[PDB]
């Protein structure tokens, strides 16, 4: 999540998900891919 | 310049460093300093952050 100040990243490992980190970085991103 | 111990008092090194400071439209994760102690049963005034 990154709504306009921050990027938010939620976990859990096996139920609710916990926040993981509160990064301030403020970018404009757009696209998302993975790296295997 | 060739800077010697016996010069006078204006032809000696001086070290200046020039502090400058930048606000943007970005968070500020920068600040200044002031804690105080705790107290209990009393009818007080807090602030906690």
């Amino acid at each position: 999540k990154n709504i306009d100040g921050y990027f938010k990243i939620y976990s859990k490992h096996t139920s609710a998900l916990e926040p993981l980190v509160d990064l301030p970085i403020g970018i404009n991103i757009t696209r998302f891919q993975t790296l295997l | 310049y060739g800077f010697r111990p016996t010069y006078g008092v204006g032809h000696q090194p001086y070290r200046v460093v020039v502090l400058s400071f930048e606000l943007l439209h970005a968070p500020a994760t920068v600040c200044g300093p002031k804690s105080t102690n705790l107290v209990k049963n009393k009818c007080v005034n807090f602030n906690f952050n």
